[PDB]
């Protein structure tokens, strides 16, 4: 059973942006961002960068 | 012959008039919201990352 689901859209920065997404046409698996006033890193599958 | 001559003539009565339309526009008012944002939130410290 789901006890929770925090669902959230967080921005990808202008690092990645250019450097991944307009140059190499990927994007990182990880999200960094600030929420909050809160530095919060979300991995995806709770793996490494990928 | 006889033939007839120009009309009676229309009878104007002068006056002011003030034309009403129907309203449609809503009644409008000033209000006062009284809230507090209740905010909890869950995090998750990592070894390096929150």
């Amino acid at each position: 059973q789901f006890m929770g689901i925090f669902e959230d859209r967080a921005p990808v920065p202008f690092e990645e942006v250019i450097d991944k997404i307009n140059a190499k046409g990927v994007c990182r698996s990880t999200a960094k961002y600030v929420r909050n006033n809160m530095e919060t890193t979300a991995f995806h599958r709770d793996d490494h960068e990928t | 012959r006889r033939c007839p001559t120009r009309p009676e003539g229309q009878n104007y009565t002068e006056g002011i008039a003030v034309v009403f339309k129907e309203n449609i526009a809503p009644y409008k008012f000033k209000a006062t919201m009284y809230y507090k944002d209740v905010t909890v939130s869950q995090v998750w410290f990592g070894h390096r990352y929150s």
